């Protein structure tokens, strides 16, 4: 589908996008209506009445888990006494097949800056922190350059448009670990620590960043807060007739026509969004399987290809939205070699903490690779599957190894034939000893 | 044997200044010292951990649990080719495959001439132009394992 | 506060942690990451116990005993089947990269690895595949390394560095590979560095000077005395 | 034994004139071979290392991975 007419009604993050591809600046974007809601939260709005407006508007988090922005904001200390707030932006992105957070920040960077400043101003945070992957060297020199000329407009600094608020915004660039996108492990790394994950309660709201009240929020969260300050919350529930409000960036990625990423509103279906943006799979293609946001979402098949993309809808299917950002997955692709290169992933992004991740990641690894190769033996498939049970919510410090095991009980429970397939030696782990007569268990 | 140049020290305590806590920096301090340097040698832990006031243990932990810190030496040009899932199905195998025909070195090793260090990096957040390469600051998609013998061959 | 631990009614204090509560009545958990004068960190996934909503319920859900508080009206169970499935499975992930090493290693007969893999029920192997190995530390003369029968517990530094104020023991890597010692070959620091070889659970951290002259725990006469 | 070095042979001729002489040291018990288990070496299975087997050199264990190397 090539005719996207991109309103702004309609398309509040990337209506104001470039057909060349290139960043919109400062005068471009106050040209097209920028600043417009930062305004009017810090000229006419109270801090309070701004948490309460993104909490009737419904913004759910963009990150994956997709808990409601409004109640996050609410979470923070009532006391007078703790001034020293911190707002977080995660736009670290380092889960495989998501790539939105890019493109937000390469092309529209002031969005994200106006959308920091009224998070700052509503969570009366005193500083905010971009915490940055180091792989985005584009990103980061437009993030770095457009503060530099919001400051040097008098939209960040000291004393913002006259009313008291002071706000300084930093861009921190990351050195490359999967974990860091979690929360806690991300305040972790701010720090100057190993990005190992904390344990909550507390959660950072009340005690974060250097012990601070601490809000951490992704890019597509806070791109969408803007525009939820620009039009209100009558028309951010307005755009979408479901129970997940605003619109979101989804996209397929994988031996598609047409890989990218599109604004949708919530409760798209996902054949249409393949069929029709992404194009469909490429030529002498079959479709078999696809994720519906990312690596750490189970996969599903063509059957649940006709369900909106909402969280509830693919929550009920046995499966997460996740980012929304779907992966195609043909029938020339082994499932086994497909969760062998997940897996390998999993285990060497784990941070050591925990043992059942740092174990038995590993092991399910070293499994994936004896099928694959066909040294696979009897037991090594109820192996996997005690791995993915005893990995679930709760067995583990952090949600890492949940979202490890999700692609390995997806791919057992619907390509099992495979991971049968790669069976073909008895099992063995002990050798002959010349002068003993072994226990011979039945 | 180490010792800390001006200007990194001037880059380090300008960071400093960013964070309540001066132990905050310790990442963007093993990048300068990695950017002036090409990695992190191991007087440089001390160095660092000397001018932040926090232990060499600290340094080195964050040092080592970092996998874009290198704290072994590594060559000229950093070739850092995309392993994850999406550049699997697009392919990268023939891209490392071609990589280890064209410079001779498993992923991990660097070249007898000290030119190029071959890494298997993770997702570049490319994944809809995959397979994605990652060169010392560079991204290059849409690879093709015959457009690798024209690729490496503009980084001297 | 009272807990309920399998059907029996126990008196507790509120303000422990679940572990602690029940080690404290005679109960008996397996634990590695925690220390009654560390705290609790909820590191090695050991000590976990089954806990209920209510008197009526059944399903219940897994969690850290050290990581809960011993509330008021608890409901948990240590004997239930999922619980002592998940334990021997934690134990058994430690078994799979640890070293054939009992018989040349100082910690044999005062292990608690080796306490709690019995305790757990776990002796039957079905790892085949290698298990990971280390390089060792020149600690000096009184603390000897071997970083092959680390178990990733994190309680050496959560002593040294957190309790004792030491700097120069620390944990560095990453997903399996971590390893806990100096940042290079030296003699260890702090005045108290000796306590890690009762506070490491296995047998990384050892007593050098006992080392030299080894005899099993068994085999010794001790007697109550006065530094 | 977890070495087998220790072993019962078939071999009953032991009486002594003294009973101080039943008393069998080291050199009166090590034989020149393996007796009942011709090839089983603990050194090759346990994890230390000693002479002639460095770390990673035992039965199914891989090279030591150093903490500072290049592979994630
Ligand atoms: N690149 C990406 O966008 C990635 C996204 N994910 C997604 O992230 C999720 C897992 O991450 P988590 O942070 O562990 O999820 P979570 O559900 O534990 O929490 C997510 C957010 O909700 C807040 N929250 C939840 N319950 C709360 C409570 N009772 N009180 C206060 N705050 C509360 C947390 O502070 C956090 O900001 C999954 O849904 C996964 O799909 C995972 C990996 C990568
Ligand atoms: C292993 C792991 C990795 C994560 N990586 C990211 C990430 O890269 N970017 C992100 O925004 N959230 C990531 N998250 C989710 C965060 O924990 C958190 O929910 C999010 O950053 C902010 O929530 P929000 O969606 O309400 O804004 C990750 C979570 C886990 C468990
Ligand atoms: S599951 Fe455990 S070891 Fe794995 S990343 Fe999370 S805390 Fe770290
Ligand atoms: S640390 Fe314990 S289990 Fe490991 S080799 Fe020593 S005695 Fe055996
Ligand atoms: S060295 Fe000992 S105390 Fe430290 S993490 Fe390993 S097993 Fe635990
Ligand atoms: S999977 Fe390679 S760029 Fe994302
Ligand atoms: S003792 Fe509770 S998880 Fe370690």
């Amino acid at each position: 589908m090539k005719n996207i007419i991109r309103t702004p009604e309609t398309h509040p993050l990337t209506w104001r996008l470039r057909d060349d591809k290139q960043p919109v600046w400062l005068d471009e974007y106050r040209s097209k209506n920028g600043y417009e809601g930062a305004r009017k939260a810090l000229t006419g709005l109270s801090p309070d009445e701004i948490v309460n407006q993104v909490k009737d508007a419904g913004l759910k988090g963009r990150g994956g888990a997709g808990f409601s922005t409004g109640l996050k904001w609410s979470l923070m200390p009532k006391d007078e006494s703790m001034n020293i707030r911190y707002l977080l932006c995660n736009a670290d992105e380092m889960e495989p097949g998501t790539y939105k957070d890019r493109l937000l920040m390469e092309q529209l960077p002031h969005l994200l800056v106006e959308g920091m400043l009224i998070s700052a101003f509503a969570l009366k945070a005193y500083r905010g922190y971009i915490f940055l992957r180091g792989e985005y060297i584009e990103a980061a020199v437009n993030l770095r350059r457009a503060i530099a000329e919001a400051t040097e407009a008098g939209l960040l600094g000291k004393n913002i448009m006259g009313t008291g608020f002071d706000f300084e915004l930093f861009v921190h660039t990351g050195a490359g670990r999967y974990i860091c996108g979690e929360e806690t492990a991300l305040i972790n790394s701010l720090e100057g620590r190993r990005a190992n994950p904390r344990s909550k309660p507390p959660f950072p709201a009340t005690s974060g960043a250097w012990g601070k009240p601490t809000c951490v929020n992704n890019v597509e969260t806070l791109c969408n807060v803007p525009a939820i300050l620009a039009n209100g919350v009558e028309w951010y529930q307005n755009i979408s007739k479901s129970k997940d409000a605003g619109t979101k960036l989804m996209g397929f990625s994988g031996r598609v026509k047409n890989p990218g990423l599109w604004e949708l509103p919530f409760g798209t279906t996902a054949r249409e969004i393949l069929e029709d943006y992404a194009g469909g799979m490429r030529d002498g293609l079959k479709f078999k399987a696809w994720q519906p946001g990312g690596a750490g979402t189970d996969f599903l098949t063509e059957a649940h290809l006709d369900l909106p993309m909402e969280f509830e809808s693919i929550g009920k299917a046995g499966s997460r939205l996740g980012t929304a950002l779907a992966m195609a997955v043909d029938h020339e692709i082994n499932m086994v070699s497909l969760v062998r290169n997940l897996e390998e992933f999993f285990a060497r992004e784990s941070c050591g903490w925990c043992t059942p991740c740092r174990d038995g990641l590993p092991w399910s690894v070293k499994i994936l690779r004896a099928l694959e190769r066909g040294e696979g033996q009897p037991g090594d498939i109820e192996t996997l599957e005690q791995l993915c049970r005893f990995l679930g919510p709760g067995k583990t410090f952090c949600a890492h190894a949940p979202g490890a095991v999700e692609p390995l009980q997806s791919a057992i429970k619907y390509f099992r034939e495979e991971f049968e397939a790669g069976i073909k030696q008895p099992f063995s782990n002990t050798h002959l000893i010349n002068g003993i007569q072994p226990n011979l268990l039945k | 044997a180490f010792e800390l140049s001006a200007a990194e020290r001037e880059a380090i305590e300008h960071e400093m200044h960013h964070y309540e806590d001066p132990r905050a920096a310790s990442i963007e301090a093993l990048k300068i010292v990695q950017k002036q340097r090409g990695w992190v040698p191991d007087g440089a832990i001390h160095a660092i951990a000397d001018v932040l006031g926090i232990p060499a243990s600290d340094v080195e932990g964050v040092a080592t649990f970092y996998s874009q810190i290198f704290r072994q030496p590594v060559g000229r040009h950093v070739i850092r080719y995309c392993d994850s899932v999406v550049c699997h199905i697009n392919g990268y195998q023939g891209i490392q495959a071609a990589l280890e025909k064209k410079l001779n070195i498993k992923p991990g090793q660097t070249t007898f001439d000290g030119r190029f260090t071959l890494l298997p990096t993770c997702c570049l957040g490319n994944c809809d132009k995959g397979p994605n390469m990652m060169i010392d600051e560079d991204t290059h998609a849409h690879l093709t394992p015959e457009a690798i013998p024209e690729l490496l061959e503009r980084y001297k | 506060a009272t807990i309920h631990v399998d059907g029996k009614e126990y008196e507790v204090n509120g303000a422990d942690n679940l572990l602690e509560a029940c080690l404290s009545l005679g109960l008996d958990i397996p634990y590695f990451c925690w220390h009654p004068a560390l705290g609790s960190v909820g590191a090695c996934r050991q000590c976990a116990v089954k806990q209920y909503q209510n008197a009526e319920d059944t399903r219940g859900r897994l969690v850290m005993s050290c990581m809960t508080p011993a509330s008021d009206g608890t409901f948990i169970s240590i004997d239930d089947e999922e619980a002592k499935q998940f334990r021997e499975s934690v134990v058994e992930w430690l078994m799979t990269n640890h070293p054939h090493d009992c018989p040349v290693c100082e910690e044999g007969g005062n292990c608690h690895l080796q306490d709690m893999t019995v305790m757990t029920g776990h002796s039957f192997r079905r790892y085949r595949f290698t298990k990971r190995t280390h390089r060792n530390q020149d600690l000096g003369p009184f603390i000897s390394h071997e970083m092959n029968r680390c178990i990733a517990c994190y309680r050496c530094v959560r002593y040294y560095k957190d309790y004792a104020g030491g700097t120069d023991l620390g944990v560095y890597g990453a997903h399996d590979n971590v390893y806990f010692g100096r940042p290079e070959d030296g003699t260890l620091e702090s005045e108290f560095s000796g306590n890690l070889v009762e506070i490491c659970p296995t047998g990384v951290f050892t007593d050098k000077t006992h080392s030299e002259r080894y005899n099993r725990k068994w085999d010794m006469q001790f007697a109550p005395s006065i530094c | 034994c977890p070495t087998t070095a220790i072993q019962l042979t078939p071999d009953f001729e032991m009486g002594e004139y003294k009973r101080q002489d039943l008393v069998y040291e080291k050199e009166d018990l090590l034989i020149s071979g393996p007796g009942k288990y011709p090839e089983y070496n603990f050194y090759r299975m346990a994890g230390m290392a000693i002479d002639g087997k460095d770390k990673g050199e035992a039965e199914n264990e891989a090279k030591p991975i150093d903490v500072k190397s290049l592979l994630p």
